[PDB]
RNA sequence: ACCGCUGAAAGCAUCUAAGCGGGAAACCUUCUCCAAGAUCAGGUUUCUCACCCACUUGGUGGGAUAAGGCCCCCCGCAGA
RNA sequence: CUCGAUGUCGGCUCGUCGCAUCCUGGGGCUGGAGCAGGUCCCAAGGGUUGGGCUGUUCGCCCAUUAAAGCGGCACGCGAGC
């Protein structure tokens, strides 16, 4: 089902194809992506993105649904970016900024600092809540997963770092 | 009596083999046939006939991606537990002219005269070779149809 | 994980997948994790 | 085999075409024309190419 | 970024510091040096600096070695060694003809002193390698200091390479790491180096700056 | 080993099939030593940089030198 | 295979290798609160004590230790003792 479907363009001011290549620019910065060579890409009548394949192989059906939900993740984040909302639980655990960085107090004997890479923008909203923002979906979730593993999971007191809305497992202990 | 080549009759020439999209085992075979003079009708197995082979672009030879992870090169130093090992993937970063060379030398006969034949091989990593004083004619890999 | 040369799902929400050339059982319950070996 | 692959034929299809044309030269003298007279070796390869069948992989 | 000097071990004395502790030092005459050559990567493939040390009479130096000094404009010295730098920054602080005296090191700097160990001759295995030997009684017949076994049995039918046996001991390049400079003395050209330094009293010594600290 | 991110075949889900991460006293570099007999016998330099005879005139035999070294001599904390 | 000879247990000296890991290093699950543990997976770089009794190997015991691993090599090693 995925891949037999057109992808809209709100602005997309540089939708270009130069030897199986693609780019996208708009309210945010630019991105780049290379599609595997049995899959082609072109423009529909509305400027929409439709990808095709030589039919009925195991290796072409997998890359066809793959290379649709990456192009649609380029034209999304350039127009409407990605934010991951994260919550700090546990008593005495909080979060601050120091410039562009983000320092944690996770019960350790030293503060824990997270250097934000070239494109990931931090912003707290509360002392125990913050959001990780950026334009590339794969690059945002990589940095959010580095913050999630900053404590070993504690299912007895629930202390640690979580995504918002997710429910970790809990045991009873003593 | 059948022909036996006198000394002073083996003419030689210079060939350059671009290695850009050629597998390691085709290019070793075609270089080792060319070093020994199998292609010349004056072949005699005790006489070093055959030509000079230059192999440029050794870092672009075609190796399957699952061999660079897994195919190993073993060496031993004579000392106990001196079996040192590398992979092809961590020789193509350092010495891409040794991978194309080692494939050729195992295809030459294991005798004294192949120690004289392997002196006629130059293998280079980049697209530029210093032997422009000679005139190496380029050599494409043929296959005679049948 | 439990590493045994016979793996099969235990409860009704274990899933039996194949990643990296080996058969393993992933689940929400952590003590149902298995792989062949 | 070396003198046949310069006239773009194999040793395989050279012995076949010489037998199909009725040329009974032994391999001693056929490997001495290959050195001492390379222009008459080609005139033999052109006879072993004409008497060879039209599709060599077709069943006979 | 790695200072060095050539010098001569002059022996060991003892001295005291401000906390009234005794410090066994090795007096090294880090004498005056001169450059004579600069190795560059565009010419030589690496980056180093030569150093000349020692007073020699100009008749004891032969004509090939003499003309190597005439190109540099330096009177001929006895010794001549190199200081290996990293891949850059040689000809920014060394020139041909410069005078490197002993005060390129500070006090409380850590140095690496390399040299040539004293000769011990043809030595046995209880001295060259620390073998225990056999007993001195209880029936032991003429094997008091001998090695004992040297291999297996009919598998393998050989002695493995690198088997520790008797031979000649010493006269090796030995680098001693992270020795403490106690007092630099620019009046006499003398470094007081805390501890032991490889060599006999009079031998050549390269004092480089440490990297492990 | 194991924990992941993005994501299809399989509208969901999955660490993987395309692609990218974190990750051990093991492996490779870094530090110490040997090492161009590495016969692919390496590099940067300076010095001498020159004569005579015989013969079947040959990348030919001898003789005498230069730079430089060895032997002898006085010895060594270098050493069978 | 060796009878016109292939010297046997233990100990001493000197070793090298495997991993089926005793310690140290990285982990999953736990009927893991914490501290200590159990179990399984990865890992062979180094380290792995000295005594009493016994010809002993093995084993019990004493005092420690981060721990006092298990095996191959003619049950390694007598032209070495
Ligand atoms: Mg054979
Ligand atoms: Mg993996
Ligand atoms: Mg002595
Ligand atoms: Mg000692
Ligand atoms: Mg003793
Ligand atoms: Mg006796
Ligand atoms: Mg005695
Ligand atoms: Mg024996
Ligand atoms: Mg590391
Ligand atoms: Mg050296
Ligand atoms: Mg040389
Ligand atoms: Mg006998
Ligand atoms: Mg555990
Ligand atoms: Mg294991
Ligand atoms: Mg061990
Ligand atoms: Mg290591
Ligand atoms: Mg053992
Ligand atoms: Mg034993
Ligand atoms: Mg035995
Ligand atoms: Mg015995
Ligand atoms: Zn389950």
């Amino acid at each position: 089902r995925i891949g037999k479907q057109p992808i809209p363009v709100p602005a997309g001011v540089d939708v270009t194809i130069e030897g199986q290549s693609i780019s996208v620019k708009g309210p945010k910065g630019t991105l780049g992506l290379t599609v595997a060579e049995p899959i082609k890409v072109a423009r529909n009548d509305d400027g929409a993105i439709v990808v095709t394949r030589p039919d009925d192989e195991r290796r072409n059906r997998s890359l066809h649904g793959l290379s649709r939900t990456l192009v649609s993740n380029l034209v999304t984040g350039v127009t409407q970016g990605y934010t991951t909302k994260m919550e700090i639980f546990g008593v005495g655990y909080r979060v601050q900024l120091k410039g562009s960085n983000l320092e944690f107090a996770l019960g350790y004997s030293h503060p824990v600092v997270i250097e934000a890479p070239e494109g990931i923008t931090f912003a707290v909203q509360a002392p125990t809540k913050f959001t990780v923002s950026g334009i590339d979906k794969q690059k945002v979730g990589q940095i959010a997963a580095n913050i999630r593993r900053l404590r070993r999971p504690d299912p007895y007191k629930g202390k640690g770092v979580r995504y918002e809305g997710e429910q970790i497992r809990r045991k009873v202990g003593k | 009596p059948t022909y036996a080549p006198k000394a002073g009759d083996t003419t030689r020439s210079w060939y350059v083999i671009d290695a850009t999209d050629v597998v390691l085992g085709r290019l070793a075979v075609a270089a080792a046939n060319l070093l020994r003079g199998k292609h010349k009708p004056t072949f005699a197995p005790n006489v070093d006939g055959g030509d000079f082979v230059i192999v440029i672009n050794a870092d672009k030879v075609a190796i399957s991606g699952d061999k660079l992870q897994h195919k190993m090169v073993y060496r031993h130093s004579g000392y106990p537990g001196g079996l040192h090992k590398r992979t092809i993937g961590e020789l193509m970063q350092r010495h891409p002219d040794r991978v194309v060379e080692k494939a050729i030398l195992g295809m030459l006969p294991k005798n004294r005269l192949s120690r004289q034949i392997q002196r006629k091989l130059r293998v280079y990593a980049g697209p530029e070779h210093p032997h422009s004083a000679q005139q190496p004619v380029p050599y494409e890999l043929k296959q005679v149809a049948q | 994980v439990k590493v045994n040369p016979s793996v099969k799902p235990i409860c009704d929400k274990c899933r039996l997948i194949r990643r990296h050339g080996r058969v393993m059982v992933i689940c929400s319950d952590p003590r149902h994790k298995q792989r062949q070996g | 085999n070396a003198a046949a692959r310069l006239n773009d034929i194999t040793y395989n299809r050279l012995i076949q075409g010489l037998k199909a044309a009725g040329v009974e030269v032994d391999r001693k003298n056929l490997a001495d024309i290959a050195i001492s007279d390379p222009a008459a070796f080609t005139a033999l390869v052109d006879v072993a190419r004409a008497a060879l069948p039209e599709d060599v992989n077709a069943p006979s | 970024a790695r200072k060095g000097i050539l010098g001569t071990k002059l022996g060991m004395t003892q001295v005291f510091d401000e906390s009234n502790r005794v410090v066994p030092v090795t007096v090294v005459k880090a004498g005056p040096n001169v450059v004579t050559r600069i190795r560059t990567p565009e010419r030589d493939g690496y980056s180093a600096v030569q150093l000349a040390y020692g007073e020699i009479s100009p008749r004891k130096v032969n004509k090939p070695l003499t003309g190597q000094y005439t190109a540099a404009g330096v009177n001929p010295r006895r010794y001549l060694a190199e200081l290996r730098l990293d891949d850059s920054d040689a000809a920014t602080e060394y020139q041909v003809g410069q005078e490197l005296t002993a005060e390129i090191f500070a006090d409380g700097s850590y140095v690496d002193v390399t040299g040539t160990s004293k000769g011990k001759g043809f030595a046995g295995t209880m001295k060259r390698h620390g073998f225990r030997g056999q007993g001195a009684s209880h029936g032991a017949q003429a094997v008091h200091r001998r090695p004992g076994s040297i291999g297996g049995c009919a598998t393998p039918a050989r002695v493995f390479k690198g088997t520790r046996m008797a031979g000649r001991m010493g006269n090796d390049r030995v680098t001693v790491l992270n020795l403490l400079v106690h007092k630099v003395d620019a009046e006499n050209g003398v470094l007081l180096i805390k501890g032991a330094v490889p060599g006999r009293t009079g031998g050549l010594v390269m004092v480089r700056s440490a990297i492990k600290r």
